């Protein structure tokens, strides 16, 4: 299906390099709330770093972030036309955008590759690799207890090609009989992945 | 709850523009201005979906106009620079003799613009990268990946280096076994 695009409006008319520079950047944000169900649009501008004049289909109308944005919304909100347009772009645009790519972006899953190995006596490293979404839960258990001290963790890390990635470690005083053992809780697996070290 | 921006910027005077639907972080895809091609950060997803390439260098073209009436209304305020931080970890722990890709992570940078190096025992490497394009913050700076396909080895070491105008030397992050 073809994902559609929001079109920026246009404001009124009136060796080396050390030349200083001018950004002008765009955001249309789609968010959404139980699927398609609570629906929000915002649009941001921005020059340089400072948003300066937006959108929010809350607002209904566009608001000067600063006073330089000021002429763009007074100017965009004179034109009685455009602001519907993006009123309604909540469903022309994002519910449509999120009809189009549901199926490889909200129903993607791909399962995390889990490996235990060494790195007071002993660091555990439990690797969590390769997976999708990124809301996960990783938990060490010495026997039958969970351990949360003594343990520390990168946090989710993107890769930048729709895989995550994160890094759990846990310090062991090892002793006889001591299994220790990494459990995964991820969207991709009704059962919890677990690797056992010794 | 998820997210979904369609990200667009035009940079002057270096007249660039880019233009990428983002989904919760990751890039759905961007648009190559030169091909006026649409490039799908995972080819599978042009199986299922299609995108008019031609649109976004009609908003390109708009928000260069805009950019140059916000420069005269800003009386020519230019940007300020912000360096990147830059980290450099592998796609999966690494045993020898099992292939794997270098990450070089550039983050919370602006003016989107930068010259990234692959370094193999001190050495421009080019063979199998590739990158990203400039990806959106909330905080309205730049993420964006370089990547090293590599076969592990003990004797090799690697560094990215990256050049960026907020940088007073460029920045280079070693990794080795």
């Amino acid at each position: 299906m073809k994902m559609r695009m929001a079109t920026p409006l246009l404001m009124q008319a009136l060796s080396g390099d050390t030349r200083p520079r001018f950004l002008w950047q765009l955001k249309f944000e789609c968010h959404f709330f139980n699927g398609t169900e609570r629906v929000r649009l915002l649009e941001r501008c921005i020059y340089n770093q400072e948003e300066s004049v937006r959108f929010d289909s809350d607002v209904g109308e566009y608001r000067a972030v600063t006073e330089l944005g000021r002429p763009d919304a007074e100017y965009w909100n004179s034109q009685k036309d455009l602001l519907e347009q993006r009123r309604a772009a909540v469903d022309t645009y994002c519910r449509h955008n999120y009809g189009v790519g549901e199926s490889f972006t909200v129903q993607r899953r791909v399962e995390p590759k889990v490996t235990v190995y060494p790195s007071h006596h002993n660091l555990l490293v439990c690797s969590v690799s390769g997976f999708y979404p990124g809301s996960i839960e990783v938990r060490w258990f010495r026997n039958g207890q969970e351990e949360k001290a003594g343990v520390v963790s990168t946090g989710l890390i993107q890769n930048g090609d729709w895989t995550f990635q994160t890094l759990v470690m846990l310090e062991t005083v090892p002793r006889s009989g001591e299994v220790y053992t990494c459990q995964v809780e991820h969207p991709s697996v009704t059962s919890p992945l677990t690797v056992e070290w010794r | 709850e998820h997210v979904i921006i369609q990200a667009e910027f035009y940079l002057n005077p270096d007249q660039s523009g880019e233009f990428m639907f983002d989904f919760d972080g990751d890039e759905i895809f961007h648009v190559d201005m030169a091909k006026k091609e649409t490039v799908w950060r995972l080819e599978e997803f042009g199986r299922f979906a299609s995108f008019e390439a031609q649109g976004a260098l009609a908003n390109i073209a708009v928000d260069k106009a805009n950019l140059e009436i916000m420069t005269k209304r800003s009386n020519y305020t230019p940007i300020t620079n912000v360096p990147p931080e830059v980290t450099v970890l592998t796609n999966s722990p690494v045993e020898l003799r099992e292939p794997n890709v270098l990450i070089c992570f550039i983050d919370k940078f602006t003016p989107p613009v930068v010259n990234v190096t692959w370094l193999r025992n001190g050495k421009p490497v080019t063979t199998g990268v590739s990158e990203t394009v400039f990806l959106p913050r909330e905080d309205h700076l730049f993420r964006k990946f370089h990547y090293l396909p590599f076969l592990p080895s003990t004797e090799d070491v690697y560094d990215c280096r990256v050049e960026h105008w907020g940088l007073d030397e460029p920045l280079l992050k070693h990794w080795e076994f």
